[PDB]
């Protein structure tokens, strides 16, 4: 008289199958890409623009000497 | 399973996943949905036990 099944206490666990979570799609990206792509070459141009300057004067104690 | 029996075995319900196409990855997804629909025939199993011999 000592046998197994429960008189109540169940779940059940699904089935299912369910993970779609979204997740920033559809024109936000391509968005937020762009522009950070823009505010890296905005930060070029004040840069390299900048270096050119320290440049010509690297060139410049140059030629104030030789004669 | 469900053309011919073995046991009481008819007493359980579930559904028997069919493919699309005919290839490899639609064979794929036959193991992958067979298991889900094994635990619905392990959850229907526990309460149906009857108690005696064996």
């Amino acid at each position: 008289k000592q046998d197994m099944p429960p008189v109540g206490g169940y779940g059940p666990i699904d089935y299912k199958r369910n993970l779609p979570r979204r997740g920033l799609s559809g024109y936000s990206m391509f968005a937020v890409g762009i522009g950070a792509l823009l505010f890296g070459y905005w930060s070029m141009m004040k840069w390299n623009r900048e270096r050119r300057r320290l440049q010509i004067e690297d060139f410049e104690a140059r030629i104030a000497l030789m004669p | 399973r469900k053309t011919q029996p073995y046991d009481v075995y008819d007493q359980v319900e579930f559904d028997v996943p069919i493919g699309s196409r005919g290839d490899c990855y639609d064979r794929y997804l036959c193991r992958v949905e067979e298991m889900r629909q094994s635990i619905r025939i392990i959850s229907q199993c526990l309460n149906k036990m009857p108690p005696g011999e064996i």
